[PDB]
RNA sequence: AGUGGAGCCUGCGGCUUAAUUUGACUCAACACGGGAAACCUCACCCGGCCCGGACACGGACAGGAUUGACAGAUUGAUAGCUCUUUCUCGAUUCCGUGGGUGGUGGUGCAUGGCCGUUCUAGUUGGUGGAGCGAUUUGUCUGGUUAAUUCCGAUAACGAACGAGACUCUGGCAUGCUAACUAGUUACGCGACCGGUCGGCGUAACUUCUUAGAGGGACAAGUGGCGUUCAGCCACCCGAGAUUGAGCAAUAACAGGUCUGUGAUGCCCUUAGAUGUCCGGGGCUGCACGCGCGCUACACUGACUGGCUCAGCG
């Protein structure tokens, strides 16, 4: 009716947005009942990068973790993948949006990180750009470990182990079941004939560099079996060094 | 390679604007009687979702809730 | 669930994994009229 | 002159702040540093006194 | 036919200016960046807010760290990135000090894929022969060709690569295949003075239009010149006797190109390898040179009315 004329107007605002106070109709989108119909009129694919940051800034604050997750999954995350493929580097506002998306870590992990690695088509460049934001923003220990467990159980790709390393790089105290998944993750390549990248060894390095205190003799010697079958001229002696100078409990 | 010198220069960004810390704002909401009766000073918001607990701000003339953006006279 | 485990000493937190993997109008008309009110005040063409 | 060996001289000043266009013999690296040398003649301080105090016996610290 | 002379427009110098962003300077410098710049483009200038990692140390927080926020008042801006309002939001921490082990970095090399530049006719083996060897022969007396082309001679014989060849295109068809988004002719009805009608309605099938197949030119034929051969010149008939393009996927590049990998080498990261945005300017500024253009300098013209014809798109 008349509401369709209001949002078709703001469609032409958000497509040419750069700065300033947004129209008040846009700021009350997650308060609506039929919000997904409204969002399609505004045309999220035709939006400017600057608009995308303030769009994310709205959804992260207005509660509802389930409503927040589905915005990232349908609008935000495709746009990130669209620009890394096109411009090869990410836009500033689009980057700033992702840091603002971490105000709800539950909706972040279930909407951005986990769906990205599950697709399989995730490139190395895509992984580092998003993964650096994990290093910048502090994440709750419960949510940090929960994302870490999924990636450990997940199918292996080059992009996948980058995230896993950066989560261990945070150096939080870990739940014990997560450690069991991480050991089982790396020991899954013990019989593998495939040539493993350097980023894989660095992930195994960071695991032993920090969490050598929480490794029992059973899994500790299972790791020494892993390096004996899948070696590296540079990094494998360092992991061998870190295991031999480890004090348990 | 030929190393760059690195210059000094001091400009103070130590002075930066931070909003004022209001200490213990819970006592302003309720006035407790000597017997044990609870009296609410501020208007409680009767919105869709933010009911029973969320108060409205006391403007010089009107009332304003801080979650749903409800305004009065 | 794995084989080789924690073995010895301390269990501080139990951890909740069963939420992550196990997952997968009057006011509107007021804002609408406020939008047109603003889109009129941007170009005045009248006042003295 | 230039750390990577280029010999140039200033052309125009542009900004109200200290910005200048500068000609060079070759193309400069981005990793480079431009630098000019200024010279003045310096003469010593007149601090002559023939009197010098007697030192105590020298030792190692 | 001009330009160079004139006015104007634009380019490059130069000159100004806060800025008048910019590589190239006798072809490949010179309306090249598709560059017709009010904004964006914009790289340039004058201003103004905003925040700028991880790490270690010292401080604050559940007696809220912090986020988000209606209206009003501020400066060049509807700045919740300030105050009245402090109302919500529950750790998603931020307040000072630093020391190297900073990465949406920059550049250099090893290596993995892919371009452009000069002419446009050559380039390069293999095997054999000649020389101690550098080297030579092949790659040549002669004629001939755009040509290491061809005839042919022969201590050479054979190749590969490109040019050539391949493909398209255009010229030609009153032969053929068709065309309700092409057109004609004839026939009806109508309008007009036996004719004119881009008026309207289906029997004629391709002349025009289209888009396909098949033809058609091969030095075919004749004459002259030619070691009587390779070839060259002239001429009849013919639409065409010497169409133009791509392919064709060379030689030299020490010009290289690109989100490929190297726990790659260095340099930088409150000196952000152009930080995002906000407002206003500048790119046009003008004594002058050097230049491409447009309009002109009239009578073969200008003005005025009338008349009638395209094609790429
Ligand atoms: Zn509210």
């Amino acid at each position: 009716p008349r509401v369709l004329e209001v949002y078709r107007g703001v469609r032409e605002v958000l497509s040419k947005y750069r700065s300033g106070k947004l129209p008040k109709a846009f700021k009350i989108i997650p308060a609506l009942s039929n919000w997904e119909q409204i969002l399609y009129v505004t045309e999220p694919e035709a939006w400017t990068a600057a608009a995308m940051y303030q769009a994310t800034r709205i959804f992260a604050s207005n509660l509802k973790e389930r409503m927040a997750q589905r915005f990232y999954n349908l609008v935000l995350l495709p746009r990130v993948r669209d620009d890394v493929a096109e411009y090869k580097r990410l836009n500033f506002h689009l980057y700033m949006a992702l840091k603002k998306a971490l105000f709800k870590p539950g909706a972040w992990f279930k909407g951005i990180l986990i769906p990205l690695c599950e697709s399989g088509t995730c490139t190395l460049r895509e992984a580092i750009i998003v993964g650096s934001i994990i290093t910048k923003c502090s994440i709750p220990v419960l949510h940090s470990s929960a994302a870490m467990l999924k990636i450990a159980e997940m199918e292996y790709s080059g992009a996948n182990s980058i995230f896993l390393r950066l989560l261990l790089d945070k150096k939080y105290a870990l739940p014990y079941r997560v450690l069991d998944a991480l050991v089982f993750h790396f020991l899954g390549f013990r019989t593998e004939k495939r040539e493993l990248p350097v980023l894989w060894h660095q992930c195994l390095l960071t695991l032993v560099q920090r969490y050598k205190a929480d490794l029992a003799t059973d899994q500790k010697e299972a790791l020494l079996e892993l390096l004996r079958l899948q070696p590296h001229p540079q990094l494998s002696p360092e992991i061998r060094r870190e295991l031999q100078s480890a004090v348990p409990r | 390679a030929k190393k760059r010198k690195k210059k000094s220069y001091t400009t103070p960004k130590k002075n930066k604007h931070k909003r004022k810390k209001v200490k213990l704002a819970v006592l302003k909401y309720y006035k407790v009687d000597e017997n044990g009766k609870i009296s609410r000073l501020r208007r409680e918001c009767p919105s869709d979702e933010c009911g029973a607990g969320v108060f409205m701000a006391s403007h010089f003339d009107r009332h304003y809730c801080g979650k749903c953006c409800l305004t009065y006279c | 669930s794995s084989v080789m485990r924690r073995n010895e000493q301390l269990t501080l937190h139990d951890e909740r994994f069963e939420k992550f993997y196990e997952q997968y109008s009057n006011r509107l008309q007021e804002v609408l009229n406020d939008y047109y009110k603003e889109k009129a005040e941007n170009c005045v063409k009248l006042n003295t | 002159r230039t750390k990577w060996g280029r010999r140039g001289h200033i052309k125009e000043p542009l900004g109200t702040h200290g910005h200048m266009k500068c000609s060079f013999d070759g193309k400069l690296k981005s990793q480079d540093t431009v630098l000019m040398n200024l010279y003045k003649r310096v003469f010593p301080k007149w601090t002559y006194d023939p009197y010098v105090p007697e030192p105590v016996p020298w030792l190692k610290s």
